């Protein structure tokens, strides 16, 4: 009957795990409870501690009983306990494409026919140019291709599977230098 | 919360001068600098305010401002009301004449005349030294826009003549190296690296030549021409400068590790009273064992469940999946070894009490699907498969009953083998918020069974045409090209020709709620040959500021009277053999909902419904 | 008794650790290439910072 | 068991509400 | 080149002001004394 | 086959050409500026990169 | 109605805790950079609030923090206006007039195309509208048809606040299920109450929940459940997260029972530090109109082994058979492989059932490890 005077970092670490598992340990007739009254569908009342703590909401100004014209939703981190992000998955394969309004190119910044970046002012005369001199009203290359299932086979079966491995040899669900921040 | 709300009171500031502050523009103006002060016009203020406003001027605008003096005095005696006064002192030359740029020479001499001319100071005596700062933001601003991040002024020169002349350095590709890690795998959170495509082939790829210019999407490409190796997982070049017109890139490449294993055990004992008997337990259930291998590149993952141990052959699973993406330019080869269960609703429909029944099909499809153009489709499969079918419980039937028979066998379980195309082509686009152009999808299924499925042949072709309303003026969004969503008609037309024997489970019919609105599923009729055409008008709601469009819409299906010649007759059984005419009027709210009130005029019916997904 | 606001007095120290990064950075690439006790590999920077105990212990 | 929960609820009830 | 430095004396003042009376063990004084100094200095 | 074949093939087609098309305007931008050539990846590359994110 | 035992499983879910306020970043900082933690939002809020108050009345100081505060609100307000101006204008600069187009929902492998049915579920980016839509899959669908049937609305809100300071969380959820036979209609809501603030007393919270289900033509009955719970912090020590929760459940035909069944539920959470344990407990008792049922869940933990997981679980029907559970998990890294382990007994039937979990990354030890169940299987004819 003695408590643990020299706490470690380690020994929180290793606590994670069954923080994170007791939410599965609860066993019943049904098993997860917050079950619907007369259908499956669990309902969303699953306000446990534990969870409900590493929860930030933000209040954001959308606009374009009384109106309550601001929405609240998530935004920034979503997680309570911020960490440092693994200096990993930084690159990412782009394509070079054509803007629907001219001949700018467009590969992560929009590029001019001449090296220089495209400016402020420089994309409404552009949209100004295109409205003074439209054509080509049905007659061209489709624009924001209709996306269908298997669409990227290689990205959708290979991409950041590394990742899911770590986690899945981890299982913390919080990487811990969020603790040390609070 | 203004100045004229509290014109009354003590220790009130009421006019806040700014003095000295340069006019340079490039810092922000007096005004935006009086709006991001403590003391405000109109407000109570202490000593405590004028000094952490001083210590923050002084912190935020250090280079500028030699030193910033806040002084207080009394508009009037008695009113106690003061007046706050900020007096501003840069750092300053003892003469600048003349401003020179030197180097720079991929920069035109346009450029070196204009910022020139914007630069040109007033007065040749006590000059400031936010000059050189101005110069040398507009060199930077004007390379980064061009794309080249490392040419940078390097310093200033000639002030003992009087001449600011910054001399612009620039940089160009030197050495290029190449470094081999591995990650490994722990659940220590750090992950640790092992250092180790050929090296030279990298380099080609990337095409970085020495004595060239940096640009970032010259980094992009050779990221791209890097990565279209698939076997490589994860990538990373960095253009460092060399200790300075050198620029030396590092490249580090890590692969991927394709192996993968999932185990489960899962043991169960009976304690009785004491320790329990291990004895008995000669073996355990295993769970799934999932094994799993990326490797060019084939997928293969292979999963086989034993419900129990010591007897795996009872209520086994097995479920295989491979898939090539590499197998050819535009196309996918994948086979899939798995089961499903679905309900049937054409061979049992309700308008009566007839229980339903759940077809089975467990076998392996293995097809090669490919992406032509960006919205064209082609798919061929061929699949064998154990069809059945089982009511409730599962037991196999041998026929529907409220009899049709529900297979081909008879028995209520046989295996087909058959062969599917399917050809999708779309040149609808939607602007605005609003659909047009025109869409065909046509579907084959051959069954080249000669072992109970047969001779069979299913064709279904969907023609959907979307076009502006002749009636209906030209809207602002196309001549104005800026806002409106075009007025919409559509009209869909479906055909499906069935010939040879087909078994009831994959029998053409008519009906459900995306063929025909207002009907169940298998209401109207479950006949070989069928027709469906469909009329709808679609107005956006944009003109009155109303999220959502409203639509309308008129369905015919008709069977041409094959329910006869179908097998066993269905239709004539359970006696809704009736052609089809329904129309509704519907909204659809943001995204794809809808929610439409629909009357069918077969029985004079009308009822609401609200559901997800286009109509078309 | 009017002591400066918490803000600021974070931010500066926080700035004050960045200039102490470089100047140690500096001192290092000046003054570290040489030597002043062979046996120990006790180098000029750590010698005129008086931190030869350092280097004792870590030894 | 009853007894002892409904005494329960109902002292930390009062207790709740008195702050 | 100006680089301001300030004359600091009555900071001084005070601080010596408070050490002296730390010195005696009559800190409950010191916001008696030092309050008049400052006094001293306004008028 | 007599039909579906050439069809679509046309529109593939059709799609090549516009790409080829980004990339003369790509030339242009290095031809401004004296900059280097942007060093295009192969036809062998670009249809396995149209399994990655491109 | 359902039995007693599924509402004392409801009830002793374990420690709860309400949903708090929403803050905006630019208000709060003033302009600066923030970061997030607790305590000091709602400090935020109520001092704004007193401030706001104070200002009225007529202090002066109120006064130049309200005025600052607004100045700071405004800003960011016309900063947001023409960050989505800039937006909207560089979504019609990449795509002159195609509105953006939304992924299709992936079902699965099917012996069908599966290409097919794509089209139907590609549609134009809606809005930003307040609520968010999701689409509801059943668990058969027709052959020959999209096995996606009815549609959920969730939304929430904090109204009743002035300048993003206060308000009242609210949250709504709609299950909507309409079609030519049948209809399924599944209502919930969630709305919290916050009395006081650490820094001007204690945490005092009051969430009120209330929840409908209507299946017209199965049941012909609807069901109505409100509670109201009250959590209050550091009631008999420091910490201690007192819970305590009312629950009313109906089954009358329409508003009132009218002599449709009831039921009334109570239910008690707290956690206390007692030496080296932690311990968190839930007990709940539920009455139906007579019989009674008790439920309790706690969970133990000890700082000495913080790798095993102990969960206690008691329930006891109407005098009186009573149910006890125990289980423990653990988990360990073997030789380039993850194991974890989790054992179930229950005294009621006797009965222990340990399950064992195993990943492994490297390579394929593992399967050859176990090959036992090949050997294991014969043609037996
Ligand atoms: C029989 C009377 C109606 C005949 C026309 C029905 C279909 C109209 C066009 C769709
Ligand atoms: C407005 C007074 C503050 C306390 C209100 C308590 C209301 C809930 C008590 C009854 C439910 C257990």
């Amino acid at each position: 009957l003695r408590v643990k005077t020299d706490k470690d970092l380690q020994w929180w670490r290793t606590k994670q795990r069954v923080i994170t598992k007791r939410k599965s340990a609860r066993k019943r007739d049904r098993f997860k409870k917050q079950i619907a009254v007369v259908n499956k569908k669990l309902a969303a009342l699953s306000k446990k501690v534990e969870t409900e703590k590493s929860n930030l909401y933000q209040t954001l100004y959308g606009n374009y009983f009384f109106a309550k014209k601001l929405r609240k939703k998530i935004s920034s981190k979503g997680r309570r306990y911020r960490s440092l992000s693994l200096a990993r998955y930084l690159t990412a394969t782009r394509k070079p494409r054509l803007v629907g309004l001219d001949n700018l190119t467009k590969i992560d910044n929009i590029t001019t026919l001449q090296g220089a970046f495209i400016t402020k002012e420089e994309k409404q005369d552009s949209l100004n140019l295109t409205i003074q001199r439209k054509q080509e009203l049905t007659n061209s290359l489709k624009k924001s291709q209709i996306k269908k299932r298997s669409r990227h086979s290689w990205k959708k079966r290979s991409r950041h599977q590394f990742s899911r491995n770590h986690y899945k040899y981890r299982k913390r669900h919080t990487h811990g230098n969020g603790k040390l921040r609070v | 919360e203004e100045k004229p709300g509290e014109r009354s009171g003590t220790n009130r500031c009421v006019e806040i001068v700014i003095e000295g502050w340069p006019d340079v523009g490039n810092l922000p103006t007096a005004d935006e600098l009086k709006d991001l002060l403590t003391v405000q016009e109109g407000h109570i203020f202490e000593k405590q305010d004028l000094l952490d406003d001083r210590r923050k001027l002084e912190i935020q605008y250090e280079d500028y401002i030699a030193e910033v003096e806040i002084r207080t005095e009394y508009v009037d005696g008695k009113s106690n009301h003061q007046r706050v006064v900020y007096k501003f002192t840069p750092h300053q030359f003892r003469g600048i004449n003349a401003i020179d740029i030197k180097g720079a020479a991929l920069m035109p001499a346009s450029e070196v005349e204009r910022i020139c001319n914007e630069c040109l100071p007033k007065q040749p005596y006590m000059v400031d030294i936010a000059v050189m700062d101005k110069v040398r933001n507009r060199i930077e601003q004007w390379y980064q826009s061009r794309g080249l991040p490392f040419c940078y002024v390097g310093f200033f020169d000639g002030m003992d003549d009087g001449i600011l002349r910054a001399n612009v350095t620039e940089a160009k590709i030197d050495n290029v190296s190449v470094r081999f890690v591995r990650p490994k795998l722990t659940g220590d959170s750090e992950l640790e690296y092992s250092v180790y495509v050929k090296a030279d082939k990298i380099i080609e790829a990337s095409g970085f030549q020495r004595g060239h210019h940096y640009h970032v999407e010259d980094g992009y490409d050779a990221m791209n021409s890097i990565f279209a190796c698939g076997l490589l997982e994860d990538i990373n070049i960095e253009p460092e400068q060399d200790p300075v017109n050198k620029i030396n890139v590092k490249i580090r490449c890590e692969e991927v590790q394709p192996k993968s294993m999932e185990l489960d055990l899962d043991w169960s004992f009976q304690l009785k009273n004491g320790i329990p008997s291990i004895n008995r337990q000669s073996l355990i259930p295993g769970g799934s064992v999932e094994v799993s291998h990326e490797n060019n590149s084939e997928s293969a993952t292979l999963s086989l469940s034993a419900s129990d141990w010591r007897n795996p052959s009872a209520d086994l699973g097995f479920s295989v999946a491979y898939s090539e993406p590499f197998y050819k330019p535009h196309t996918t080869r994948n086979a899939q070894l798995f089961n499903t269960r679905k309900t049937s609703t054409i061979f049992t429909p309700g308008g009566s009490e007839v229980p339903p029944v759940f077809v089975d099909r467990f076998g392996l499809k293995g097809w090669t699907s490919q992406i032509t153009g960006q919205d064209n489709k082609v798919e061929h499969a061929l699949m064998l498969q154990l069809v059945s079918t089982l009511d409730e419980n599962g037991q196999v039937v041998a026929k529907g009953t409220k009899g049709p028979p529900t297979t081909n066998s008879g028995n209520g379980r046989d295996l087909s083998l058959s062969y599917q195309g399917f050809f999708a082509l779309d040149n609808v686009r939607f602007i605005n918020g609003n659909q047009l152009g025109e869409r065909m999808l046509f579907q084959v299924d051959q069954g080249l069974n000669p072992l109970s499925g047969g001779i069979y042949n299913r064709a279904t072709a969907s023609y959907t045409k979307f076009l502006e309303a002749p009636f209906l003026p030209k809207l602002t969004t196309e001549q104005l090209w800026k806002r409106k969503a075009p007025n919409t008609v559509v009209l869909h037309a479906k055909a499906g020709n069935a010939l040879g024997d087909v078994a009831a489970y994959d029998y053409f019919s008519l009906g459900g709620p995306y063929s025909v609105r207002g009907y169940s599923h298998g209401e109207i009729g479950a006949a070989r040959r069928f027709l469906e055409l469909a009329t709808e008008v679609r107005v956006p709601l944009k003109n009155y500021g109303l999220p959502g469009t409203a639509y309308g819409f008129v369905e015919y299906a008709t069977d041409l009277g094959s329910g006869r010649e179908l097998n066993g007759n269905p239709t004539e059984y359970y006696r809704k053999p009736g052609r089809g005419m329904s129309y509704g009027l519907g909204l659809k709210a943001l995204g794809a909902c809808r929610f439409e009130y629909a009357r069918d005029c077969n029985a004079g019916t009308g009822t609401f419904l609200v559901n997800f997904g286009e109509r078309f | 008794e009017n002591p400066m606001d918490p803000r600021i007095r974070e931010l500066m120290a926080a700035e004050g650790m960045d200039d102490k990064l470089e100047d140690e950075g500096f001192k290092d690439t000046v003054l570290g290439s040489a030597i002043i006790n062979p046996y120990t590999g006790l180098d000029m920077k750590t010698y005129l910072d008086g931190k030869e105990r350092h280097q004792a212990e870590l030894v | 068991a009853a007894a002892f929960a409904a005494f329960a609820g109902f002292a930390f009830a009062a207790f709740a509400a008195a702050g | 080149g100006i680089m301001p430095r300030k004359y600091l004396i009555e900071k001084h003042n005070i601080k010596v002001l408070k050490k002296k009376l730390s010195q005696a063990y009559s800190t409950q004084q010191l916001t008696k004394v030092v309050q008049e100094y400052k006094n001293l200095i306004q008028n | 086959r007599r039909f579906l074949h050439p069809r679509l093939d046309d529109n593939q087609r059709r799609v090549e050409r516009e790409e080829e098309r980004v990339w003369a305007l790509r030339g242009q931008q290095r031809r401004a500026l004296g900059l280097h050539r942007p060093h295009r990846p192969d036809k062998d590359a670009a249809w396995r990169l149209e399994q990655m994110y491109d | 109605l359902p039995p007693m035992t599924f509402f004392v499983e409801q009830m002793s879910e374990g420690v709860l805790k309400p949903e708090g306020w929403a803050t905006m970043e630019t208000v709060a900082g003033l302009g600066e950079e923030v970061t997030e933690d607790e305590g000091a939002e709602s400090f935020n809020h109520v001092y704004y609030r007193q401030m706001y108050e104070l200002a009225v009345a007529g202090d002066p100081w109120a006064q130049r923090e309200y005025a600052a505060m607004l100045r700071a609100y405004d800003k960011g307000c016309e900063s947001y206006r023409a960050s989505y101006e800039e937006a909207d204008v560089d979504a019609n600069v990449e795509y002159g007039v195609e509105s953006y187009v939304v992924d299709p929902i992936d079902f699965g492998p099917s012996f069908d195309p599966e290409d097919m049915y794509s089209h139907r579920h590609a549609y134009a980016e809606a809005a930003d509208a307040g609520v968010t839509v999701i689409p509801s899959q059943d668990y058969y669908g027709p052959e020959h048809d999209d096995p996606l049937n009815g549609i959920v609305f969730q939304y929430e809100a904090q109204p009743f606040s002035r300048h993003g300071w206060g308000g009242v969380p609210f949250d709504l959820t709609v299950c909507c299920e309409k079609d030519k036979t049948s209809l399924c209609l599944q209502g919930e809501t969630h709305v919290s109450l916050v009395h006081s603030v650490p820094p001007f007393g204690p945490r005092h919270i009051t969430q009120v929940t209330g929840s409908w289900e209507v299946l017209r033509p199965n049941i012909k009955d609807v069901m109505y459940q409100l509670e109201v719970d009250t959590f209050k912090d550091g009631l008999l020590g420091k910490s201690d997260h007192a819970g305590c929760g009312l629950m009313l459940a109906r089954l009358g035909e329409g508003g009132d029972p009218r002599k449709g069944p009831t039921a009334v539920g109570v239910r008690l959470q707290d956690t206390l530090r007692v030496g080296p344990f932690k311990l968190e407990a839930c007990a709940s008792k539920v009455a139906v109109q007579k019989e009674e049922g008790w439920g309790a869940r706690a969970f133990v933990g000890y700082d000495w082994l913080p790798g095993l997981g102990m969960a206690f679980d008691f329930i006891q029907e109407r005098t009186r058979l009573r149910g006890y559970g125990a289980n423990f998990t653990y988990d360990w890294e073997a030789l380039g492989a993850a194991f974890g382990m989790e054992v179930d007994y229950v005294a009621a039937s006797e009965s222990v059932f340990v399950s064992v979990n195993a990943f492994s990354g490297n390579d394929y030890r593992l399967g050859w490890l176990l090959l036992l169940p090949a050997v294991n299987y014969f043609k037996e004819t």
